[PDB]
């Protein structure tokens, strides 16, 4: 897996790949990797799909009814703590997940936060989790910078898991891109890589490593 | 071992042991609560046998659960502290798991909801014991009085008082207390609460306790010095009404 | 079943109040009178013995007055064996603190948390309360010198000299007559003496009757339970016996 | 089911424990029993009381040892007596000997059967023992010691008491008969002389049970090579002593 | 004072435990049953009140089987004694699983008995409404017994509780002093079947159908089957011959 | 009256009062009736309304493919016991492959309904049950009641006015027993029988439930107009 | 009388504590139901005991789930446990199910947990308090459940409890037909609560929700209800 | 009131229903008496089997609790076969944890602490039975000790139980009176049983025959129950006395 969030002046882009491996098997390569918590609430899935799934769904299922007793939308603090309150119980016991939960709320503006089976928290600006979270990181930092647009930085999510899917051979697929605002989390579209490759290639003129 | 169920219904539909311990609720200290525009006061009455009573040592009856969040009571004051420790032990765990410290209103549902499920376990007996809760909601200037009953229910007030002689106190408040203009200034919220007070306090101050609670986690308790200031001027201005 | 048997303790009277702590008290008002008085640089406990004969040891006996740690005291009215209870429970909770944060254990917090004991089985449980009133006498950096109360309750107030037992109306209004607050602890030693000499129910005040403690201070604070002759000699001393 | 998880002892409005003063009622029709304190030891005794001549006597001893040194003698129950003992014998090894490897002194001893005995006066569906007990006893820091312990759990040190149907004349006897300068042989023929008034019929050895807390006996320990080990303080005396001491009346 | 009848496990002045008796009175409204040892087995008989030909008849079995050499039949509460059928049959279980040879007569007495009788040690309980009669063939022979509600249990010769239990009872004596030495099997089934339609007199209301069941040593090799089919029906005509 | 206390304690004359008062529960609730041939079992039932606004209260229950129920008293103790005979016979059918006997399921009810008459605290259950049931020995038709006492039956009735359908039962008996391989005139004659136990009321699409099983035919619950052919 | 057991019957075949409850939810507030075709109508009687509570923290009417919704009579502080055990239901089954629970399903559940009372712990009596639970599912579409602390539940095209819910009743039987829409329902519950209430019926003493289809379980704002009121003073000044 | 239904104490300092077992005891209106011989103890009880259609082998109050104890029980059967199956289960446990044979008395004890709990427990009932335990004690020799419902036990030189227990017990106190010994001075245990049946046909003035009675005899290393026709011998042999 490769999964990225970063928020920038427009807000947050959520970008993750598609793809699941069991071993050196490509067990599927449409695989969703973002769940969408809240209009307002995204997470992302990275490690065993199986516990990102799961955990994640009940992630939801813990906002859904922290909105029913309180009357109110979750914190994106809350619904991260909620997530590694949990992993943390299972510590050492072999959960193996890497998730981001990003959203926007009222209180503490756009967010972003890092949570694994670790147990570790992170709050953050930038973030890529996955076997393939090294490359993306090179061409996102190599590329970041606060006062993008918003088309900039989608593109830029979206470039930074295509190089993953790349070079990672655990990565791939499909990108799936989400930009985060004031108004809620916004689909950006499914971009097959068999398809985006050869096309940024020719766009971008990069990717001189390949022949075509 | 011991379940039997203390709290049943009468033939005419009523809890007795509820009602029984809004009884002994009739019987505590009295206790108000006023709503500023921007601030939170909380009047105590003292009993007047504190001949020879050590007033550094004895506990107060205004608990402060949290750095923007008070409770004071009226009724039996050890069942009050097991209260007070239950909700001070909730507070931390909702900032321990939520980052964030609990609102008025959350702290106050968890308090009626262990005084409901006092009512409604086999082998124990209701809270003899009604509370005021008082503060500002993290980030937020609005202020939050609300009041919960040994029955478990829980509900808003722009002003309100419970104990003995509270319909005295309840109704010099619904005579006073204008919705339209809530006491603007902290001493004139002061001034009402310490005038509520003087309706059923026979003693004067010395007895009267008052906590001024502010946004922003601010709480200081009166000094007897400036509860006596306020008193002197509400006696000067009783001669003019 | 059994449920025709149950007395239920911990119900309310229809007028709010608890059968079984009311019954308690006036338990507890049939017992020996204990005061305690707090001076400035001390506090003084004092108890009238209930049980009393010729033929009953003094020098092994320890009835009204008990150590729970080494800067805090206690004062008993009623229950004795109820009363060796919670002296064992409070001493576990003072040893427990101390453990943990190695330090002693503030008067209050163990004052509270013997309360707290007395109410639960005010509460839950379905057991009769502890048919006994404590007088806490201690010392701690925070508060200084301190004088608490307790009753089956649970309650506890804190006072600058206080009463329990029997008379404790007479010895309260005696100890309101007498008390200034800068006085020192041999003057309360006097004045505690005296209140117990006016209140007793026997002919004389005497040295087999009554147990004293001081808790006073070398920046140390030294806490003395009065021997039968320390008694006496402060008997002789404060006027109430000659020789 | 044990539905009875509720105290059956509880306060009436004029504030008695009306089972822990019906279990001092009980006390107080029991066998006389007293005990005596003097300066190189403790006497205890009481009346052997047979129901019927058929009975053995001495299966029926109301004298029990509780530690080497210390002894115990009740009025009231048998049975609440018998299964108190057993448990004080009990507590003596896991709560002391076991930890400190000596055995406990009295006054400790007496506040653990206190204990036992408050318990079953606050203890959800239970009785208080309807027993009065008299523990003598010997350790090296408090010397020789008399405690009485009763249904309540209070207990109190006694120079010299007794309990049961004479306990009232007994203790006038003892109060007008006892000194701090008295010894062990007098205390033995103080309590001879006390149990005299309280017993009408037969007054020998066979009818009586008198023990003391005195000196060590080696002779009693069963072994030696232990200098440090001197033997056990409790001896019960036989229905040979008690007649040889009282012929001599 | 009063009221010592109100809870169970309580002594009464006299010594008794007047809620055993109020059980006895609640089995003695119940329907006939009986029980003959004979010579080499045990039968057990019992009445079922046809309250309605709707009912199926044929089924409503009440005898019931403990492993598969124990018979057992009830007066009372009918629920009570399945209750204690089932308890009984966890007794034989464990026997078995422990000791591999299945539970002699007397020790699954002794079984039922004690449970019985912890049944009134308590207040928290109520007795056991039902009188049982149950028995059949161990390595010792036939064994006929015969368990009240208050725990008492006996070995009988022959056993009788119900409505009927009194003209049962006399009628089983009789059979005792006639012939000392004892009845065969099949005689007994058809002795057990005139009894239960003379003591049926005491319910001669309503109509009623017979129950029989045996466990013989040399008719059923020790096992517990219902008297069924062409034997069945000789006792009934048996006892139709009897009663006129 | 000292002895209706609780279930622990026998009246002087050998009786359970509460198992009497739970019995009266039962006769306090809605009627229905249940019958039986060779090949097939139904259930009628007449269920009552709060009032015109309310809703004609569920009251035949599927326990499985092959049993189901019918209540009359407290709803809440029938799904009590519905339940547990759901998991029987999941039990039978999942550790044994094997469908539960109707008679297995009687004596598993009576016992569960027997462990309340005997223990402090709690009741007997306030429900009299209609078993029916087609398994290996054919059709089953079984009554029971809170003391516990099971019994089959070719045909009863439970509820207010229920005697009314017992004697018509009771005479149309060799009518019924015979209506083999026809589910529609099994019906009809329960249906007459509820019937015969009305006093101010007329069976509509509203107050009426049917269940069926039979040789050929799983348990299966009418409602509503699927109920309309038998009015 | 203390001297029976909380799970007695009575003579006449009843559970002392359950009627005696019933009795109870009798003394509550007024909460009314409407179920139509274009959705479900809850309106409840706030019932301010001072001019100085503040009527806006009277929650009489919660939302259990977005299709959801339930009204509560009687002791309301007994609601709370029953509130967050259906809450918890809709959602649990949500989680296990990827689908909305059956507005009867989420009733049974909180009537499952009704009669758990008893002396393995349970409480310790019935619940004070009756609910109107209203929703919305495709499969039996709009439904309104009357859940009584008997364990028993029943269904009605419109229903009233709490104080003055026979007059109540009453009137919904004689004003409620099928093809009733769901403004009509809104002021008929208005009206009837107005009938029945000790005050002058206004929006700080009235509060009204509804459940649509489209827009999920929305309770009526001070404002929405306000208007509704004057309508209804309108319609009934408008007759003769 | 309700203190005469639980063990609990009367206001005259009594149990009533301890009282009510004692009186319980003697329900079956069966007599029994056991005396000690040289190397052996003797425990007769009158057999009565009302029914015709009992089997009287059956009908038994005496129990071998070990191979070396014997137990006759006054009382009723039920509460009798409790008592004796528990008392084998505790000799059973003792011989395991301790290795040697469960002493008479030491039995006695163990079930009078059991009958204490009873009495001083108020969930449990007392037991209305009195057990007499015999046996030929390793340390001891002829053993006889007995248990109440009270808690109570005690060893005896001989003793009798039942309604006409005082008799028994006069006619036993006479002859070792006269005696001048504690025991029956005969070697072999058939005279001590032709001694107890004769003592007891003079004390209730009542022939027995073999159907009439029950014969326990405990020697050394065993304890055996004798069937009629010993009876019968027994019976037989004191023809000629
Ligand atoms: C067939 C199921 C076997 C399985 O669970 N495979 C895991 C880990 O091998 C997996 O597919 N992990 C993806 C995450 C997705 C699937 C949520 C991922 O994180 C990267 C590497 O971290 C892809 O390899
Ligand atoms: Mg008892």
């Amino acid at each position: 897996t490769t999964t990225l969030a970063f928020r920038f002046q427009g807000g947050i882009i959520v970008a993750v790949d598609s793809r699941a491996t069991a071993g050196n098997w490509v067990a599927s390569q449409t695989v969703k990797k973002v769940i969408e918590i809240n209009p307002f609430l995204l997470g992302t899935m990275a490690g065993g799909a199986a516990d990102c799934q799961f955990w994640e769904t009940w992630l939801g299922s813990q906002c859904r009814l922290h909105e029913l007793r309180e009357k109110e939308r979750i914190s994106v603090a809350a619904a991260s703590k909620i997530l590694s309150n949990l992993v943390y119980q299972y510590k050492g016991a072999g959960l193996s997940m890497g998730t981001m939960i990003c959203g926007y709320t009222r209180k503490e503006g756009p967010t972003i936060y890092y949570v694994d089976s670790d147990g570790t928290r992170l709050k953050g600006d930038i973030f890529c989790v996955g076997s393939g979270q090294t490359f993306a990181y090179g061409v996102l930092d190599s590329n970041y910078k606060w006062d993008l647009s918003v088309e900039d930085a989608l593109y830029l999510g979206k470039r930074s898991i295509l190089a993953a899917a790349h070079r990672d051979a655990y990565s791939g697929g499909s990108v799936n891109l989400y930009h985060v605002t004031e108004d809620g989390w916004i689909y950006h579209g499914n971009h097959d890589v068999g398809e985006l490759f050869w096309k940024v290639k020719e766009e971008e003129g990069s990717f001189n490593n390949v022949i075509g | 071992g011991y379940d039997r169920a203390l709290s049943i219904f009468s033939p005419d539909g009523h809890i007795f042991q509820v009602e029984y311990a809004l009884e002994a609720v009739k019987r505590g200290t009295c206790a108000v609560g006023v709503k500023g525009k921007n601030c939170v006061v909380l009047g105590c009455e003292r009993r007047s046998t504190l001949k020879l009573q050590d007033t550094r040592i004895t506990p107060s009856k205004v608990s402060k659960i949290d750095s923007h969040v008070v409770l004071s009571f009226s009724g039996l004051n050890a069942d009050s502290r097991i209260l007070i420790e239950k909700a001070r032990v909730e507070a931390q765990s909702h900032r321990l798991t939520l980052e964030d410290p609990v609102t008025v209103e959350y702290l106050t549902r968890y308090v009626a909801g262990v005084q409901q499920r006092y009512t409604q376990s086999g082998g124990v007996r209701p809270f003899g014991v009604s509370t005021l809760i008082a503060g500002f909601d993290p980030r937020d200037d609005e202020p939050k009085l609300y009041q919960t009953e040994p029955s478990g229910i829980y509900s808003s007030w722009s002003a309100q008082t419970i104990g003995r002689n509270s319909k005295t106190v309840r109704e010099f408040l619904e005579k006073n207390y204008d919705r339209k203009e809530p006491p603007a200034t902290v001493e004139e919220c002061v001034k009402l609460t310490v005038r509520s007070l003087l309706e059923v306090v026979q003693t004067g101050a010395k007895n009267i306790e008052i906590t001024v609670v502010k946004p922003d986690s601010d709480i200081v308790a009166l000094s007897s010095e400036e509860i006596n200031q306020y008193v002197t001027q509400i006696e000067q201005e009783k001669q003019e009404q | 079943g059994s449920r025709r048997y149950d007395s239920r303790t911990t119900i309310f009277s229809p007028e709010g109040r608890l059968y079984q702590v009311e019954y308690a008290l006036e338990s507890i008002s049939h017992a020996g009178t204990a005061i305690g008085i707090m001076a400035s640089d001390g506090i003084v406990l004092a108890a009238e013995r209930k049980v009393t004969s010729t033929l009953l040891e003094q020098d092994t006996s320890t009835e009204k007055l008990y150590k729970l740690n080494d800067k805090i005291a206690v004062a008993v009215a009623g229950l004795t064996a109820d009363a060796e209870i919670l002296i064992n429970t409070a001493r576990i909770h003072a040893q427990n603190y101390l453990k943990t944060y190695n330090e002693d254990i503030p008067v209050e917090i163990l004052v509270r948390r013997l309360s707290d004991i007395k109410q639960g089985y005010t509460q839950h449980g379905g057991l009769r309360p502890f048919g006994v009133s404590f007088i806490y006498a201690g010392y701690d950096d925070r508060y200084g010198y301190q004088l608490y109360t307790s009753n089956p309750s649970g309650n506890y107030t804190g006072w600058k000299a206080i009463s329990v037992g029997a008379n404790t109306s007479a010895a309260q209004t005696l100890l309101q007559m007498d008390y200034k607050d800068d006085m020192k602890v041999d003057d309360a030693i006097e004045l505690a003496l005296k209140t117990l000499s006016k209140t007793t129910d026997s002919s004389a005040l005497t040295y087999d009757r009554l147990e004293f403690a001081t808790i006073r201070k070398d920046g140390e604070v030294y806490q003395k339970i009065f021997k039968p002759q320390e008694i006496k000699d402060i008997l002789v001393k404060t006027g109430i016996t000659k020789k | 089911t044990d539905r009875y998880s509720f105290s059956l002892t509880t306060f009436s409005p004029s504030g008695k424990l009306g089972q822990i003063d019906y279990a001092l009622t009980a006390v107080k029709q029991g066998v006389t029993s007293l005990g005596i304190k003097a300066t190189n030891g403790v006497v205890i005794a009481t009346e052997k009381k047979s129901s019927s001549p058929l009975a053995m006597s001495e299966t029926l001893s109301k004298v029990s040892l509780l530690t080497p040194d210390i002894g115990a003698v009740y009025s009231g129950m048998g049975p609440d007596y018998r299964v108190l003992v057993d448990k004080s014998r009990k507590v003596a090894h896991t709560s002391y000997k076991r930890i400190y490897g000596e055995y406990p002194p009295t006054k400790l001893l007496v506040s653990e059967v206190a204990k036992i005995m408050q318990e079953a006066t606050q203890s959800g569906g239970v009785r208080p023992f309807g027993v009065s007990l008299l523990i003598a006893g010997h350790d090296e820091f408090n010397g020789f010691s008399l405690y009485q312990v009763d249904p309540s759990g209070s207990y109190f040190p006694w120079k010299a008491t007794a309990i049961g149907k004479g306990s009232v004349a007994a203790k006038t006897f003892l109060e007008k008969r006892w000194n701090d300068e008295l010894e062990l042989e007098d205390a033995i023929h103080i309590a001879l002389l006390t149990l005299k008034e309280s017993v009408e019929g037969e007054f020998n050895g066979d009818t009586i049970e008198l023990a003391i807390i005195g000196d060590e006996n080696p002779d009693l320990l069963g072994y030696t090579g232990i200098p440090t080990d001197k033997g056990p303080r409790f001896r019960k005396l036989t229905s040979q002593e008690i007649n040889d001491r009282l012929e001599a009346l | 004072g009063t009221g010592y009848d109100l809870s169970n496990s309580v002594f009464s002045p006299d010594g008794r435990n007047f809620q055993v008796e109020y059980a006895v009175k609640a089995v003695e409204n119940g329907t006939t049953s009986i029980g003959i040892k004979c010579n080499d087995g045990v039968v057990f008989a019992v009445e079922k009140l046809i309250t309605s030909k709707l009912l199926v008849p044929q089924k409503n079995v009440k005898i019931q089987v403990v492993d598969r050499h124990i018979g057992c039949v009830y007066s009372g509460l009918i629920p009570d004694g399945r209750h204690l059928v089932n308890r009984g049959r966890e007794e034989a279980a464990s026997f078995k699983k422990l000791y591999k040879t299945p539970i002699p007569i007397p020790a699954f007495a002794d079984r039922l008995g004690q449970y019985v009788q912890a049944h009134t040690l308590y207040n928290s309980v109520r007795p056991f409404g039902v009188s049982t009669i149950f028995g059949g063939v161990d390595k010792n022979g036939a064994h006929l017994y015969m368990l009240e509600p208050s725990g008492s249990y006996w070995g009988y010769k022959g056993a009788a509780t119900g409505k009927g239990r009194q003209s049962a009872k006399a009628e089983l004596e009789k059979l005792v002093d006639h012939h000392p030495e004892g009845l065969s099997a099949r005689e007994a089934v058809k002795q057990a079947a005139k009894i239960i339609y003379l003591a049926h007199e005491d319910n001669k209301e309503k109509d009623f159908e017979l129950e029989i069941s045996w466990c013989s040593l040399s008719e059923t090799n020790g096992l517990h089957k219902f008297v069924k089919g062409d034997l069945l029906q000789e006792a009934i005509d048996f006892a139709q011959k009897e009663i006129n | 009256n000292n002895y209706d206390g609780d279930t622990v304690t026998f009246s002087p004359t050998g009786r359970l009062f509460q198992v009497e008062y739970a019995l009266e529960a039962i006769k306090q609730g809605s009627v229905t009736v249940g019958l039986r041939s060779n090949t097939h079992a139904v259930l009628v039932a007449l269920k009552r309304n709060a009032d015109e606004l309310s809703s004609y209260q569920k009251k035949i229950i599927k326990c499985d493919e092959h049993m189901g129920l019918s209540l009359a008293g407290l709803a809440p103790d029938a799904r009590v016991l519905s339940n547990y005979l759901r998991q029987q016979c999941n039990y039978s059918s999942l550790v044994f492959n094997r469908k539960l006997a109707v008679e297995r399921a009687g004596h598993l009810l009576c016992d569960k309904a027997q462990k309340n008459t005997q223990s402090y605290g709690g009741r007997p259950y306030g429900v009299g049950l209609l078993i029916i049931g087609y398994d290996k020995s054919g059709a089953h038709l079984l009554e029971f009641q809170p003391s516990g006492n099971v019994t089959e039956l070719y045909g009863t009735a439970i509820g207010a006015r229920s005697q009314g359908a017992k004697t018509y039962l009771e005479r149309t008996l060799d009518t019924f027993i015979k209506i083999d391989g026809n589910p529609d005139e099994l019906i009809k004659a329960g249906v007459e029988a509820i019937s015969q136990s009305l006093r101010d009321e007329s069976l509509t699409v509203d107050n009426l439930s049917i269940a069926i099983v039979g040789k050929d035919t799983p348990f299966t619950i009418y409602d509503g107009e699927a109920v309309a052919k038998y009015i | 009388e203390y001297d029976r057991g909380v799970s007695t019957f009575s003579p006449e075949g009843r559970l002392f504590q359950v009627e005696y409850s019933l009795e109870a939810i009798k003394l509550g507030s007024t909460a009314i139901g409407i179920a139509t075709k274009e959705g479900v109508v809850l309106g409840v009687e706030k019932r301010a005991t001072s001019p100085l509570l503040e009527s806006d923290s009277i929650e009489k009417i919660v939302e259990i789930d977005r299709h959801i919704g339930c009204a509560m009579s009687g002791l309301t502080a007994d609601a709370r446990s029953m509130i967050e055990h259906a809450r918890t239901a809709a959602v649990t089954h949500n989680l296990y199910y990827d689908e909305d629970i059956n507005v009867e399903s989420l009733t049974q559940s909180v009537c499952d947990l009704a009669l758990r009372f008893g002396e393995e712990r349970l409480m310790s009596r019935p619940f004070g308090v009756a609910l109107l639970i209203a929703g919305h599912d495709a499969d039996d579409g709009y439904q309104l459940f009357h859940a009584e602390p008997s364990g028993t539940f029943y269904r009605y095209n419109a229903k009233a409890i709490g104080s003055g819910s026979e007059g109540a009743q009453a009137e919904l039987l004689n004003e409620w037909h099928s093809s009733l829409t769901l403004k009509e329902a809104e002021l008929l519950v208005l009206k009837i609560l107005k009938q029945v209430m000790e005050e002058k019926l206004d929006e700080n003493n009235a509060q009204l929700s509804c459940i649509t289809k489209q827009d999920g379980f929305k309770i009526y704002d001070n404002e929405k209800t306000a208007e509704l009121i004057k309508e209804l003073k309108e319609k009934e000044a408008a007759e003769s | 009131g309700y203190d005469r239904h639980i063990t609990i104490f009367s206001p005259e300092g009594r149990l009533y229903q301890v009282e009510y077992a004692f009186k319980a005891t003697n329900q079956t209106n069966i007599n029994s008496l056991a005396v000690r011989g040289k190397d052996c103890t003797v425990v007769i009880s009158q057999k009565k089997v009302p029914d015709k259609l009992l089997d009287p082998t059956t009908v038994s109050y005496i129990f071998c609790i070990s191979r070396t104890i014997g137990m006759v029980v006054n009382g009723p059967i039920p509460d009798a076969r409790n008592a004796a199956l528990r008392a084998k289960a505790e000799a059973a446990e003792f011989r395991y944890k301790y290795g040697y044979d469960m002493p008479c008395d030491v039995l006695a004890k163990r079930m009078a602490n059991l009958s204490q709990i009873y009495t001083q427990r108020a969930y449990m009932r007392p037991l209305g039975v009195i057990l007499t335990f015999v046996s030929v004690d390793e340390e001891l020799g002829p053993s006889i000790y007995k248990t109440d419902p009270a808690g109570y036990y005690v060893g005896y030189k001989a003793t009798a139980t039942g309604p006409k227990q005082q008799e028994i017990t006069t006619n036993l106190e006479n002859h070792f009176k006269k005696s001048k010994i504690d025991h029956i001075n005969e070697e072999s245990w058939e005279k001590v049983v032709e001694f107890a049946i004769t003592h007891m046909i003079d004390a209730l003035g009542t022939e027995f025959s073999k159907n009439d009675l029950e014969v326990g005899v405990a020697t050394k290393d065993k304890f055996f129950t004798l069937s009629a026709e010993n009876i019968e011998e027994r019976l037989v042999a004191i023809a000629e006395q």
